[PDB]
């Protein structure tokens, strides 16, 4: 049985605030499994007929009865379910690349902004209006103070 | 920016949640698999050491 590397708080750093009991109960469950497939074997052991031949008093019994187990077809379980999570897990991988595509955007947007604020003139040099522009939260709000000073006299 | 690419980080390492679905999905059929495999060998060997005993 093929399995998959797994590092376990990797996954909670991904899993959000919506589904954290289904996360860690999907996590117990893999525990569970872990141990149980741990304990029995890969396969049954083969009985031998000599000592069910030279025991049993019925005519053939055991041959026919070992015959119908030597010549059973047990139902092999189908997955069903590994296809479904494959493709949710193509699409999620789709979402997400447009979204950090559109946030690397972002980064350069703003290591482009922080060039602009790093070239900036030094401040003996600068004017009123080029400080506003390079701080813009400094204009003063020409409409809702039209007149001088322009702001309100407790911060003036 | 740094934020951002925490940001990126976690939504590159994503992927585990859907190969733990993986993991439980294969694990749980196998478990099933052997369980039968041993239902089913036990009991005709049930029926066979029966009829010994008897």
């Amino acid at each position: 049985l093929a399995l998959k590397t797994i590092d376990w708080v990797a996954f909670a750093e991904i899993i959000p605030q919506n589904q954290k009991a289904i996360a860690s109960s999907l996590k117990s469950w893999n525990e569970t499994l872990t141990s149980r497939l741990a304990a029995l074997p890969e396969n049954p052991p083969a009985i031998d007929w000599a000592y069910y031949k030279a025991n049993v008093a019925k005519a053939g019994l055991v041959d026919d009865f070992e015959k119908k187990f030597n010549a059973l077809k047990v139902p092999v379980p189908e997955d069903k379910y590994t296809a479904q999570v494959d493709a949710e897990e193509k699409e999620d991988v789709k979402s997400c690349a447009e979204w950090v595509s559109l946030s690397k955007a972002r980064i350069v947007e703003y290591e482009k902004e922080m060039e602009k604020m790093k070239n900036l003139i030094p401040f003996d040099q600068m004017t009123i209006e080029d400080l506003n522009e390079a701080f813009p939260e400094t204009k003063l709000d020409k409409k809702k103070y039209p007149y001088w000073p322009h702001q309100p006299i407790e911060n003036l | 920016i740094d934020t951002e690419k925490s940001q990126q980080a976690l939504v590159q390492k994503r992927h585990y949640l859907f190969d733990v679905q993986r993991n439980n999905i294969a694990m749980a059929l196998e478990v099933t698999y052997r369980e039968r495999l041993y239902r089913v060998y036990k009991e005709v060997k049930n029926r066979l050491d029966y009829h010994i005993s008897v």
